[PDB]
């Protein structure tokens, strides 16, 4: 969950 | 503001302390999930998400881009690659993004 | 090869603005007003820190789209000597192309610019 | 209803830099190493020239971007006050929200600023 | 080389004779494409100008491209309804590649 | 139109 | 350097 | 500016 939702960039 | 806060939760992981934060901005994962852009006055960090139970404060407006709030309760997890993120679970704001208007001071990424 | 590899010495030795090097961010640090942004970068052959920021871009920094270990394509940028003749890097226009996040560690074995 | 009435009387009023106003371009000039671009702005209300276009948006010029009755938002500015008192905005980060061929026309009766 | 303050001159008074000397500092397609291109003569720039669509293989294998320094051997001016000016380029011949400038000439400013 | 069209819209 | 510029009008 | 900002080293 948390590891999908930090994967990217904060700003695309 | 609570200056050295990020720093502390980063380094330490002290869940027992309330910090003043300023929110600098907030992006949205996509049912949304939104992410924060923090800031204690010194440092700013982009490892902050909000825990799902508290979207209406971000879809109603009262957390917004410079608005100052308190964290009541948070965890921090540590990432597979050692980076830590910061679940927001309780929060109050304390003052408003129009009644704040700017950014407080010059705060840097937290790079330590 | 993901690098422009040899821009570094390029600029710092002919001075030329008409290249569009792709570099990767190996540090960022302040200087503290706006902070300006003072950066540590690789073309994958050497390193240099004698890179600022146009506070224009601060926004990429600030939201963390530009940070250690990212690569970018340096699109415009300025030269400026100094009285010493050290050669400054302005940087006016970049493009992240792969987030640090996506390349999780600094590319190859680049060395100190040395001459 | 497009443009942000009274924020020129603002900006050299009070001087503060805490507004996002949007603005439309009138006229640009070049006082010519990269010419600098001096602005003719609208805010609907009033017209003023002491706008300075910040260096780092010259290709918005120069790719006409920014160009005579484009409406843009300024995102970061700067107040400077001469020795006479005449204050001067440097503008530093700005949108172009519709470019001059979509607006076309000057908006409303702007006069100029006076006082 | 370049011929400045030609684009001026036939803004001013389209004399069709004049053959300058021009360097391509962009191209675009509005989608066959037609290409708009603006132009440099080193004092001024313009984006008023179309290329005639049985040119369109110079764009399409590269010769025509930014930074390219190009003779106008025949155009014409048209009139819009709000009266700009456009010029359609019939004939051309790059002079230089682009590879061979390598930069934009000088430091020309949006003619105005 | 024609070349109304191309030239409708700013270059970028 | 804003003031050497300031000494001029707009169009002069 | 930039002579001032040189003068010190990027980790100060």
């Amino acid at each position: 969950e948390l590891e999908l939702l930090m994967e990217k960039s904060f700003w695309e | 503001l609570s200056e050295g806060a990020i720093a502390a939760i980063m380094q330490k992981g002290d869940t027992n302390i309330k910090p003043i934060l300023q929110v600098i901005n907030i992006r949205p994962i996509t049912p949304p999930r939104y992410r924060l852009l923090m800031s204690d006055g010194l440092n700013t960090l982009s490892s902050f998400m909000l825990a799902t139970q508290l979207n209406p404060l971000v879809e109603e407006e009262q957390l917004s881009s410079n608005c100052v709030c308190q964290i009541h309760r948070f965890i921090v997890n540590t990432l597979k690659d050692g980076r830590r993120v910061v679940i927001l679970m309780e929060l109050e704001v304390l003052k408003s993004a129009e009644a704040v208007g700017v950014k407080i001071g010059n705060p840097v990424p937290y790079n330590e």
